[PDB]
């Protein structure tokens, strides 16, 4: 298992990788091909988009054919995309790299998801997801680190690079994920998951994607500065997400930590509000991001209890619904940005008390089933 | 794909009101607010006021805050300008554009891309209305060329043309920038550069047209 | 609204540029970059970005050093001479650079300098207006009005742009003077460019 689940995390963090790596090259594309800004919003778009109408269909396929052959495919895709990309000199061909990525990622993560609860023991799924999760944060954040790093040669060596990372992972998931031993449909399990993941995401991508405008416009941030609050903050999550997500899953359950963990994101939002000092700003910085680190894989855990035997189905909606949220997210919250600065820490506090009101009305509808 | 359209500009009174339109069509992917920008003649690029599409906030520059108001209707995508009480430094070129803003999530890491992406054409607003016709002097030429040239003085305001030959003659002709005199009043002169043997073989006409008092004229340029 | 440093620069088709501007102290936030050629609305040349991704190499590449923010043009392709502006963003407002003018280097050229006499209708209008001029010279720094052999106050300059095809400036001199003080020989004298300044006279 230790070398099946070892691939599935490469897999999963080169898929998140590549989803990164274009962020420091995208101006010099644009300049370069001589793009409008229509055109950055429709690459932009595109991804999410493909992602989106892809992950259930290639989690279903995943449960009927395999989940080796579709995260195989999802890994040939991914490095004909990229290397589209790399070679690209057209917006058509820039569009089509765009869309047969998401639909690479829409492959891949549910395969991957589901797979990595298939053969884990039941007292081990847990801590299995919470190290998925640790990947996935990690793999966004060394994307655009070596996509800026290796753009100092060329703004197209990046794609290069990662369409041979695909095509290595390709080999290694053939070579050594092992082949399938042998071999619900109810849309009332899956409401209050997809309704929570969505609701979430998209209330947390608007906090997160301008927190470094935030942060620059109330404080005066330098980009030093939001490096070593996005780094704390990061590092304080994976530690929680490697170390304490189990634990916390063994005492408590699904849904009460993901209620608890909601509270304390509003007390340490709200916290962040009333905070206009340098190094307060910095230490709640530091900490704001720990519930939402861990909401994450817990969501991921009850995806896969929730369901039986379509564990890939589970991993395609939240795939699904968590990229709607955070392509959403981002863009109403500029909109509420431009008019007071407040604004997006505004709707992670709402969102994070709708989730506390979700999880608590699916608890007593639980206890009034037994 | 969005395209910007200016209109309402012209001449003003030093003291009236006047609005301008930007039509507005397209969509993106984007966070959109919708600015005006003016330019006077010869100087940089002045902000002046902001509007956002989605629950509209206006945004005002000091040296503009009360005189003028800046608003939108969505039924027909148009935003608005009014702008009382025009003073002599109101007198620009003014464009609409419009402010995107592009988001790409990736974890607390990601990129944004905002700027104005897309300008209208612009509109001219003169607020001086002390209009009074030009003065027309030649310059008699008289080696291998010569120059001649016309001379517009005590003109205002500053939008005049000058042309010879109705437009035929387009080499070698320059036309220096409008100039400020001690009387409040504009002056320039256009000089064109011909060679001294065809001096005679064709006269030279100067036509000099200024808009705002509709004068047309035509001076014809002889040597001495 | 903003100081930017060239105010105006001169360089030669393949030469590296770099446009200084000097941004708010209040606001750390990224600088967008825009180009304007003659006669035309301005361009977006460049966005502001997220301050973690600044300085990736390209044609036009932006940079922040410390609180200002710097423009470089690699390459000087002939059609990117034009002025350039640097916009900041705040809460509400938004203020622009004072903006730097890139012009085409060339050899230095002389200028054709022509005195003009006041026309017989100036004469009847009751002001005599004298004009001397310079013709196609590349160098725009020139230099004077002589009576019977110096005033100032009472002359206005007029210089035109870069030409098109040829890069060289067109100025006018004019001196007004009263129908008392004109009937009263004249020469205008040009130091440029030239080894010695050149002096055109009428009378």
């Amino acid at each position: 298992m230790n070398k099946q689940i070892f691939v599935l995390y490469f897999n999963i963090f080169l898929i998140f990788l590549g989803i990164g790596l274009v962020i420091p090259v995208l101006p010099v594309y644009l300049k370069d091909l001589g793009l409008t800004g229509s055109d950055l919003g429709l690459l932009v778009a595109a991804f999410a988009l493909s992602q989106m109408i892809i992950s259930p269909f290639g989690g279903t396929l995943a449960d009927k054919l395999g989940k080796k052959l579709i995260i195989c495919i999802g890994l040939i895709l991914f490095s004909v995309s990229e290397f589209m990309f790399a070679v690209g000199h057209n917006f058509s061909v820039l569009m089509l790299s765009r869309v047969i990525g998401g639909m690479s990622a829409g492959m891949v993560m549910p395969g991957v998801t589901g797979l990595i609860a298939d053969i884990s023991p039941s007292h081990q799924k847990a801590k299995n997801f919470g190290y998925m999760s640790a990947i996935i944060n990690s793999g966004f954040i060394l994307g655009p680190g070596i996509g800026g790093f290796m753009a100092e040669v060329s703004h197209r060596m990046p794609f290069y690079f990662a369409g041979a990372l695909g095509i290595l992972a390709f080999i290694m998931s053939i070579v050594l994920i092992h082949d399938p031993k042998k071999s619900k449909i109810n849309w009332k399990v899956f409401i209050t998951p997809v309704i929570l993941t969505l609701v979430l995401s998209f209330g947390l991508s608007a906090f997160e994607t301008l927190y470094s405008l935030y942060t620059a416009d109330k404080v005066n941030y330098s980009p030093k500065d939001i490096s070593i609050a996005i780094t704390g903050g990061g590092i304080f999550g994976a530690l929680f997400q490697i170390y304490f997500f189990d634990k916390f899953m063994k005492y408590f359950s699904e849904l009460t930590f993901i209620a608890w963990s909601l509270l304390y994101s509003v007390v340490v939002l709200i916290l962040l509000v009333f905070a206009n000092d340098y190094w307060s700003i910095m230490l709640i910085s530091f900490v704001v991001f720990i519930g939402f680190d861990m909401i994450r894989p817990a969501i991921t855990n009850y995806f896969s209890n929730i369901a039986g035997e379509r564990q890939g189905f589970a991993g395609g909606l939240n795939s699904t619904f968590t990229s709607m949220g955070n392509f959403i997210g981002p863009l109403i919250a500029g909109a509420l940005f431009d008019v007071h600065i407040e604004a997006p820490i505004y709707m992670a506090i709402g969102v994070s008390l709708a989730g506390v009101v979700i999880v608590l009305i699916e608890k007593q509808h639980r206890a009034a089933a037994a | 794909e969005v395209q910007l359209v200016e209109s309402g500009g012209g001449l003003v009174q030093p003291g009236g009101s006047l609005r301008l339109s930007c039509a507005a069509s397209g969509f993106t992917f984007s966070s959109s607010s919708i600015h005006w920008v003016r330019q006077a003649p010869g100087k940089g690029l002045e902000w002046v006021a902001s509007i956002s599409s989605s629950s509209g906030s206006t945004s005002y520059a000091d040296s503009v805050k009360g005189r003028f108001t800046i608003s939108a209707d969505t039924s027909k995508n148009t935003a608005y300008l009014q702008m009382n009480s025009l003073r002599a430094e109101d007198t620009a070129v003014y464009y609409c554009a419009r402010y995107s803003r592009y988001y790409y999530y990736a974890w607390r890491v990601g990129g944004y891309w905002g700027g104005l992406d897309y300008w209208g054409q612009g509109t001219l607003v003169t607020v001086f209305n002390q209009i009074k016709g030009p003065s027309v002097f030649p310059l008699a030429p008289s080696g291998g060329t010569a120059a001649l040239g016309c001379l517009v003085k005590d003109y205002f305001p500053e939008p005049v043309t000058v042309s010879w030959n109705s437009g035929a003659l387009t080499s070698g002709v320059h036309t220096f920038p409008a100039v400020l005199q001690s009387s409040g009043l504009y002056s320039l002169s256009s000089v064109v550069t011909v060679p001294s043997s065809s001096l005679g073989t064709q006269t030279y006409i100067c036509n000099v047209n200024h808009k705002p008092s509709n004068t047309k004229v035509d001076k014809k340029v002889e040597p001495k | 609204q903003m100081t930017q440093s060239p105010s105006s620069l001169s360089a030669s088709v393949g030469d590296r540029v770099t446009i200084t501007c000097r941004a708010s102290q209040s606001v750390s936030s990224a600088v967008a970059w825009y180009q304007q050629k003659p006669g035309k609305a301005p361009k977006l040349l460049i966005y502001s970005a997220s301050s973690l991704y600044s300085g990736v190499p390209s044609r036009f590449s932006g940079s922040r050093s410390g609180t200002d923010f710097t423009l470089t043009i690699s390459s000087l392709q002939p059609e990117d001479f034009a002025t350039y502006y640097c916009q900041q963003s705040s809460s509400s407002l938004i203020t622009f650079g004072q903006g730097t003018k890139v012009e085409i280097k060339r050899t230095v050229a002389a200028p054709s300098v022509f005195i003009f006499p006041p026309s017989d209708s100036q004469l009847k209008s009751g002001t005599a207006s004298v004009v001397c001029l310079l013709n196609n010279f590349y160098p725009r720094e020139a230099k004077q009005w002589k009576v019977d052999n110096l005033q100032s106050g009472n002359s206005q300059e007029s210089v035109t742009e870069q030409d098109s095809k040829d890069s060289t400036y067109s100025l006018s001199s004019t001196l007004t003077l009263s129908k008392a003080d004109y009937e009263k020989v004249y020469a205008c004298e040009v130091t440029h460019g030239l080894s010695s300044p050149v002096t055109k006279s009428f009378n």
